């Protein structure tokens, strides 16, 4: 009986999740849907650690699905540390604690439902390519991840026959007015009607208000930015303009029951494949109080087949880092009503964005020809 | 008000030393101390931290390393549990390879510097001996990637503003494999002779055995090694001349504890003059909130505060790392760890003692020795390069010109006797012509010796998208010149703009 | 003035006001980024005094 512990904290989602076990699509007669919908309201380190250890010691748990309601990556850090300690595949999916983290340790390879910075850079370049905006710049800060961003941009900017015109790459520092003078002079020298940036929320607000003071309005400067400055929606400050284009995960038309059923289907299919191709399942040593039980790390890695799972006619492969190979991204844009609505969709390297010609930000004339 | 400074140590002697140090620092509110021993399992240790170490939680926890050679799984859980509430962490002795990430670890302050500063010291040492060529090679995934990125951003930023060092070839291999003779021979086939390495202990022993098998010690191979490779497990099989580095006070836990309590007392005295103080709760269970004092306290600590202690001036860079450390330049003077000098800040200081180099040479070896056996590629073009089969004797039939002078044939070694249906390297086919005649005049004028082989694809070369991958690669002659398969192009090659980007075309031979 | 000086892009600028208004306009333009590299300001003797 494969133990599946689905933990939901913060909010209350008592819903028909039992449809996962009621589907009866488990071909291999060994992945018993032992679901444990334990709920709680105190998202404390000791609390969750004692909870997962007691749940693993009472029953025979081999897979830990997870969900939450806060926006703290420390929960994901604790989850990955527990995964490193007990060497069990865990799943933090579309709860708001997915919050993709990079350069993970040599733990039991687990993936979380969140796109990588490289995929966001790729979808932003596809957006820029769709509307023939072959000129831009780069304005990053000293936040961990800017180097990977600029390296991906450079690797995708000189491996194609498209005339991309990289104006200048900025590396600002939040030290004194020297950075202010630098960004002012550079944005006065940019003169490119597309701008990209990568920083946190408060730094984004600071940079946007400084640029608006220098004169970065929404007429020509159409700022683009990944989901790092967006964060939790419905909390838009006044510094953001009405032309910002941001990308993010499928937070609107992706149901939490759908997410948890996809996760449990992934777990069951991977376990079925591994137990059918190996004919031996490792022992779930439920100590979590003594490193002596860690000697069971001698069989083949379950992750090697877990990262190669597909079900329901949809590709659900994963990389060694722990991110989706097909994140199913969606494009978002804020209007003059200070509201973020969906515009386009990106899935399987295909952009189905509607709103053909740029719900444009008195010289804009159409022309008929034949 | 009282401030109970939490701590976690491995030995009771360190706990008594920390108690004495905080009692001394109390002379300058009040300060306290709490210490918990290390557990074999980090889960129960994390529970004890959440229950006992942060029972007051108003502090900056300090953590040490166990005698185990892990040094990562023991310091990571305290850092995670403290960064959950954005509580700063003090690090006495840790593997700072991965702990320099502000996204993984929110707040973390260390006492020992990472190997990035060791690569910086390597570069500073290189700036003295005028070594402008070096072939580095890393083994670990993250540590090696970090060291490579540090060396690359040091060498590239300095090159933008003589020729200036070029890292000729950056090699990488698995830290778990043992077959590296291929990479060793590939590095040997290059020009640089100043191999800088940054592997683990077992990897260092393996690469030392591989270099001893290939005999990379003939008084020309200069070695620059790190502190993680000068250990006894690798020193048992280490070659002479292996210049290494070692940090002072690497195992002195009491001095690190004294420095940490001093700097944290200075930080408390500096921050107590603030306006808002969000005291963390007396218990970690049920308190789901962010302490506003954490980030601001870390910012005002790392900004300018410093307390002189056992290591003198201690400045923190913008990563949570202590800068301006002390490095001892150690040389393997016949299995004797003699200190050639000391390092401090940005200046290198040699003790003017008997310093030698591997291979018994008492003089400073050169950076490289330029080869005189450069490969040359050539295409078959109608009146420039003739291609005729050779005779069965081994040479080919020699003829005379219209006047009676030799025709200056050269033994090409290109696959021109076969078709694309069955490509196979054939017997050398002697070649002659107008620009092979030009090639011999260039070789006598600058005294080099060359071989020649024709192209494999056949075309001159252009930019084309590959069939399967995404990156674009050159073709034929351009690809063989760029991808280290040819050092010159003696053939009719029209100078263009798409080719001058990566090639340095000389003045035109004929218009 | 910020939007206009960002839209001017001409390496010669003329103005006509008093001394304090000149200082105000110059500091505002320098905050917007009117440095001395390309923008070579010209002004009559009214702001010099
Ligand atoms: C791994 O390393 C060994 C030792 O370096 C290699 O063995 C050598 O074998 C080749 C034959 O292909 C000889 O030309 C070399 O002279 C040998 N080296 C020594 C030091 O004797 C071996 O080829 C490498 N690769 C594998 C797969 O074992």
């Amino acid at each position: 009986s494969i133990g599946i512990a689905v933990i939901l904290v913060g909010t209350s989602d008592e819903v028909a999740i039992k449809d996962a076990h009621e589907k009866d699509d488990f071909h291999h007669l060994s992945v018993v849907p032992r679901v444990e919908l334990v709920a709680m309201n105190e998202t404390d380190p000791k609390s969750i650690i004692t909870r997962i250890c007691d749940l693993m010691s009472d029953r025979k748990i081999q897979g830990v699905v997870f969900a939450d309601d806060t926006d703290q990556e420390a929960i994901a850090q604790i989850l990955d540390f527990i995964s490193a300690q007990t060497l069990t595949p865990i799943l933090g999916i579309h709860g708001g604690s997915s919050m993709i983290m990079a350069d993970k340790d040599e733990s039991s390879m687990f993936f979380q439902f969140g796109p990588s910075i490289e995929q966001q850079a790729s979808v932003m370049l596809n957006i820029m390519e769709e509307y023939d905006w072959y000129i831009f710049s780069i304005v990053t800060t000293y936040f961990p991840g800017y180097q990977d961003f600029v390296n991906k941009i450079r690797s995708t900017i000189e491996n194609s026959f498209v005339g991309w015109e990289l104006e200048e790459v900025l590396l600002l520092d939040m030290s004194l007015d020297d950075g202010d003078s630098k960004i002012q002079n550079q944005l006065k020298k940019l003169q490119s009607p597309i701008i990209l940036l990568y920083c946190t929320k408060e730094e984004a607000t600071y940079i946007f208000e400084v640029a608006n003071s220098v004169g970065l309005t929404g007429y020509g400067y159409t700022w683009i930015v990944p989901s790092l400055v967006a964060g939790d929606t419905d909390t838009v400050p006044s510094e953001f303009p009405t032309g910002l284009i941001s990308v993010s995960y499928d937070e609107w038309d992706y149901g939490l029951p759908a997410r948890v059923r996809d996760g449990i289907a992934i777990i069951t299919t991977a376990a079925s494949d591994m137990l059918s191709e190996h004919s031996f399942i490792p022992e779930p040593k439920s100590s979590c109080y003594n490193t002596h039980e860690k000697r069971i790390y001698q069989s083949n890695m379950l992750n090697r087949y877990l990262i190669n799972v597909t079900f329901e006619g949809r590709d659900l492969s994963f990389s060694e880092d722990g991110y989706q190979m097909h994140p199913k991204l969606v494009i978002i844009l804020l209007n003059k009503e200070r509201k973020w609505e969906r515009v386009g969709k990106w899935k399987d390297k295909s952009l189905q964005m509607k709103y053909y010609v740029w719900p444009r930000m008195d010289d804009h004339l159409s022309i008929v020809t034949l | 008000k009282i401030v109970n400074i939490g701590a976690v140590l491995s030995t009771r002697k360190h706990e008594q030393m920390f108690r004495e140090a905080v009692n001394q620092a109390n002379k300058r509110i009040q300060l306290q101390a709490t210490s918990v021993t290390h557990k074999p399992n980090a889960i129960q240790m994390a529970l004890s931290v959440c229950e006992d170490l942060i029972s007051s939680q108003v502090y900056a926890i300090l953590v040490s390393h166990p005698p185990t050679p892990n040094d990562h799984f023991t310091p990571t859980p305290v850092s995670y549990t403290a960064g959950f509430y954005r509580i700063p962490v003090l690090g006495l002795t840790t593997r700072m390879s991965i702990y320099s990430d502000k996204s993984i670890h929110l707040s973390f302050l260390r006492t020992v510097p990472p190997y990035s500063h060791q690569s910086s010291v390597w570069f500073e040492m290189m700036r003295v001996y005028n070594w402008n060529h070096i072939i580095l090679l890393v083994s670990d995934d993250h540590e090696g990637r970090a060291a490579q990125k540090r060396l690359e951003t040091l060498l590239e930023e300095r090159e933008s503003k003589k020729r200036g060092p070029k890292a000729e070839k950056v090699l990488q291999f698995d830290p778990g494999t043992k077959n590296v003779t291929a990479l060793l021979m590939e590095a040997r086939e290059l020009e640089a002779r100043v191999i800088i390495l940054s592997a683990s202990e077992d990897d260092a022993a393996t690469v030392y055995r591989a270099a001893a098998m290939l005999d990379m010690t003939g008084s020309g191979y200069v070695w620059l090694v790190g502190e993680r490779e000068i250990s006894g497990n690798a020193l048992r099989y280490a070659p002479d001349g292996i210049i290494g580095l070692q940090l002072i006070n690497g195992k002195n836990e009491s001095a690190h504890i004294s420095d940490a309590v001093g700097v944290v007392a200075q930080a408390v005295h500096e921050l107590l003059e603030k306006e808002n103080i969000t005291d963390p709760p007396r218990g970690c269970v049920g308190n789901t909130n962010i302490w506003k004092t954490g980030p601001l306290f870390k910012r005002v600590l790392m900004s300018s505060k410093y307390a002189d202690g056992v290591t003198g001036r201690v400045e923190f860079n913008e990563d949570g790392d202590r800068k301006f450390a002390q490095y001892s330049i150690m040389n393997l003077q016949n299995r004797k760890l003699v200190q050639v000098g000391i390092y401090n800040g940005t200046h290198v200081i040699p003790n003017d003692r008997k310093i030698i180099w591997p291979g018994g040479e008492t003089e400073k070896p050169r950076g490289y020795q330029m080869s005189t056996r450069l490969k040359i590629v050539t295409i078959h073009q109608e009146p420039f390069v003739y291609v005729k089969p050779t005779m069965s004797d081994g040479t080919c039939k020699e003829e005379f010109t219209v006047n009676g002078d030799p025709v200056k044939k050269v033994i090409c070694t290109g696959p021109n006797d076969t078709s694309p249906g069955s490509p196979r390297h054939t017997v050398p086919q002697c070649c002659y012509g107008f620009c092979i005649d030009l090639l011999i005049k260039l070789a006598r004028t600058m005294q080099f010796t060359y071989e020649v082989h024709l192209v494999a694809d056949g075309k001159f070369g252009t930019q084309e998208r590959v069939q399967n991958s995404n990156k674009k690669e050159w073709n034929g002659m351009m690809g063989e010149l760029l991808s280290g398969q040819a050092d010159m192009i003696v053939a009719p090659l029209t100078i263009n703009n798409e080719r001058a980007q990566y090639i340095e075309f000389s003045k035109p031979f004929k218009y």
